[PDB]
């Protein structure tokens, strides 16, 4: 056997100023995805790019402004195909879009694997409750949707009642924090979500980091991992082509080492990587640079290394 | 530093078709919501066409639904539309715009006409 | 178009001040956020305002918009003869599914006085009744600013089919011309007691009549 | 008792290439310095940004390649206002305009709090004597004329005699030397001044630094802390809008983690913020970056987290 992948573009918003994030999918693709995962030797699936229909109407308006039903219904067609791509037995990858659509992939992937826990890297921890920010910004909510803590301090929205919260608080660790709101702040401190700004990774290093985040999720037993991966957790001269760029982020190589540490566990089952807008790049140069970031993360996330060796060498040619 | 041109504009007969372009320069139209807005002479704007979205789709006003189709050529950086079975009533001077979302829809970048 | 109202012109001195309304239903501006677009003589369009009352770069704090219920307002203060443009309000209309516009109102910055149009209405030739046709023809002359409403009547009754009126245009004076053509048959001509042409200009109008002799 | 913070523009140079620094105070204000420190809860009073005027003689030459006195006169007012805003109870922010402006703050943070320490961070340890270096280079010297064992080798210039010597050489600590004149580097080794270089940080890690710098500093007793932060400290990627350039300086991180532990103190009193020079920028870019950087660490060093969790936060919305 060789280890198998699946991709699927999930080119999911709510519009107004991050409407161009619908084309990260696409992008990420262009930056040459499935060529990269060939060469590794993955056995490979494409699904293609997901339709993102506004229910129930599908105009111009409510294609630029998304309502939530919209954004409710295609995460819940998410869902399935990723339990679909699991149930096949492939590790699955899912291409943002924003982090709302981490709602369809989590809940897809815990129906086979119940017992996963969740890797979260990323500037925010995407834990508000529609109660404690705005309409139009579920892309920082996905995770009051899917903790099992916090289903009282959840209202039942029109297209999200498919949703059956399938982590608790001890099973997720966030790795990137640098911009949280204060219900964000307290939700953390009081439901003992373990999280490592990055003033703990600078006072730690990456390397400690890692360590204590499979101390938490899988020092006891074996476990699943998802891996949801933000663009915007690096510093935005890395990825600039993202809607919530904050300064102070990880380095190339510490978000290399995270997606090592990832692949040498061998518990890899699911990987989103979210946020890459084209669209808000200044350049071609900066769209690009965002682009081929995103596919190392995923190719470093299933054995690309940076020392080489992957692929196995056996004998030199002889001069004749 | 960003600027949109139409041509392919002139006369043509009741019954007649003819396809305007709006070239795009200093920013990528691709990631760009894009559409058309005309003007009857010395009348108001009507809005046409919206082409939106990585499909992408296209919306049309119900005065040129199954008439006119709105299409992009990527490597051109170019935005069309093709309009068949032109009208007297269809007489006007044919802007393309771009298209953008806040809180609320506003066109922020106008071509020549 | 012409969903949302607008008034057809505005006029004050220059470093005066004026405001243009549009008025719409619960279905746009109601339930949608209005933009303003100023276009100068033969130039495109240029977005001033968008979400209501949000400036784009290098728009100056004199140009203000505001938004109540179903009406939104355009303020222009320390008015520049810079500022001569057609203004045009827009939204989203949730009723049609469509982006819709006002009819547009032309602003001058006056730079003479006030000038009330010279109206000359003339009936068909003899000739033209001859051949089966009639038109009546409205000359409009000598008036500034620049914008004048035309109404045709059929003895007092609102005549709306085979109107033409042209834009206004600049005489040699620097003062504005128009035209207005009515077009009948030579039994609606013979069978209304009379026709008038009705010139508005800044609130005030000029009506000319003529009746078949 | 919230904590209350004075605000003061010293738009203070010598002119010839560096004359844009005076345009320092009125950047960063347009950055949004005083939102910021009021979203920190600070208790805020303002006493704008001071006149700069050339005595004895207010021509276009002497506003261009400004005479010495002028320099020294300005830091005489400067030094009484930065009394009178501690006398009033403030922590006193002092934007700049370039380092000859510590002169003024440091004499007048000294007046009421003889015992402070200075904490400098900077790519230059500024303590060139008027006979090391040139007479259009105050910027390179403000340290000769406050450090006590120096006062034998400083001679009296017009407009400077006003000056009491108020720091010991073991009361201050420089953090991100780089560019260190031969003489300046005698001083620092033959008075026994400590200070961590680029390299030192290299080899101990900036969260050890800040340890070794408060242990030399308040290791016996708890003491009043000047910041005499220059913005040329950051690497010229992060803050290139600076008038002397020096490759390999601090990340923004370490730069965060530095404001971050003088916060934790509870014992920051005073703050200089300088050599911000917007024109010597190649773009508005440039001149807005080296700005917000600016704001941050003046935020930071008056207690903005990156974790959130400043502002307090009591119970969650519920449903209904
Ligand atoms: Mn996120
Ligand atoms: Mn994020
Ligand atoms: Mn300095
Ligand atoms: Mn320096």
């Amino acid at each position: 056997m060789v280890h198998s992948v699946a991709v699927i573009g999930a080119p999911f918003s709510q519009g107004q100023k991050r409407k161009g994030v619908e084309h990260g999918p696409a992008a990420i693709r262009e930056a040459g995805l499935m060529k990269r995962l060939s060469s590794l030797g993955c056995h490979l699936k494409d699904f293609g790019d997901l339709s993102f229909t506004p229910v129930p109407k599908d105009d111009l308006y409510n294609n630029l402004i998304v309502n939530p039903r919209s954004v409710g219904l295609a995460n819940q067609e998410l869902a399935e195909v990723v339990s679909r791509a699991v149930s096949d037995g492939y590790s699955c990858v899912t291409l943002g879009g924003d982090h709302s659509l981490a709602i369809g992939t989590i809940s897809g992937h815990a129906r086979h694997c119940p017992d996963l826990c969740v890797v979260w890297v990323d500037a925010h921890a995407d834990i508000n409750t529609p109660l404690t920010t705005s309409s139009g910004n579920l892309h920082g909510q996905p995770v009051s949707f899917l903790l099992r803590e916090l289903q009282d301090k959840v209202p039942q929205l029109p297209g999200f009642s498919w949703i059956k919260p399938c982590i608790s608080s001890a099973s997720i660790v966030y790795i990137g924090l640098r911009d949280v709101d204060p219900p964000e702040h307290f939700i953390l401190k009081n439901y003992d979500i373990q999280y490592f700004s990055m003033r703990d990774i600078d006072r730690l290093g990456i390397q400690k980091v890692m360590e204590r985040t499979f101390d938490l999720l899988i020092g006891k037993r074996q476990r699943p991992i998802h891996l949801s991966f933000d663009i915007d957790a690096f510093d935005p001269t890395l990825a600039p082509a993202t809607g919530t760029p904050v300064v102070g982020g990880l380095t190339y190589r510490e978000g290399m080492y995270i997606a090592e540490e990832i692949h040498n566990t061998g518990l890899l089952s699911a990987l989103d990587l979210v946020e890459v807008n084209p669209q808000l790049a200044t350049s071609e140069e900066e769209a690009k640079t965002t682009a081929n970031l995103a596919v190392d993360v995923i190719a470093s996330s299933f054995g690309q290394t940076r020392e080489g060796g992957h692929i196995v060498y056996d004998q030199l040619p002889t001069p004749s | 530093e960003v600027q949109l041109l139409e041509s392919g504009g002139g006369l043509v007969q009741p019954g007649g078709s003819l396809r305007l372009s709006c070239a795009a320069s200093g920013f990528t139209f691709r990631y760009e919501v894009a559409a058309w807005v005309r003007q009857a002479p010395g009348k108001g704007l009507e809005w046409v066409s919206a082409i939106s979205g990585p499909i992408p789709k296209g919306y049309y006003a119900d005065s040129v639904k199954g008439r006119f189709t709105i299409s992009r050529d990527n490597s051109k950086n170019t935005l069309y539309l093709q309009m068949n079975s032109l009208r007297a009533e269809d007489t006007a001077v044919y802007y393309c715009a771009r298209l953008r979302a806040d809180l609320g829809l506003y066109m922020d970048l106008w071509g020549r006409g | 178009q012409s969903v949302l109202t607008q008034p057809p012109s505005v006029s004050a001195a220059p470093g005066q001040k004026v405001t243009i309304s549009c008025s719409g239903s619960s279905s746009n501006i109601g339930n949608h956020y209005v933009s303003w677009y100023q276009q100068l003589p033969g130039t495109a369009p240029k977005l001033l305002i968008y979400d209501n009352s949000e400036r784009t770069a290098g728009v100056p704090d004199r140009f203000s918009g505001s938004k109540s219920g179903t009406s939104a307002t355009l303020g222009i203060t320390g008015l520049q003869t810079g500022d001569e443009a057609d203004y045009y309000c827009g939204t989203w209309d949730e009723l049609t599914s469509n982006l819709v516009f006002g009819g547009g109102t032309k602003l001058t910055v006056l730079g003479q006085p006030k000038a009330a149009p010279s109206v000359t209405l003339f009936p068909p030739s003899s000739e033209e009744l001859q051949a089966n046709k009639a038109t009546l023809v409205c000359l409009i002359s000598d008036f500034y600013p620049g914008a004048v409403t035309v109404a045709w009547k059929a003895d007092s009754s609102p005549v709306k089919a085979g109107v033409e009126t042209t834009t206004p245009s600049k005489q040699s004076n620097n003062k504005y011309a128009a035209s207005s053509y009515l077009s009948l048959t030579p039994e609606q001509w013979k069978s209304h007691r009379s026709y008038s042409c009705q010139v508005t200009h800044e609130g005030s109008t000029v009506e000319k009549t003529v009746a078949p002799t």
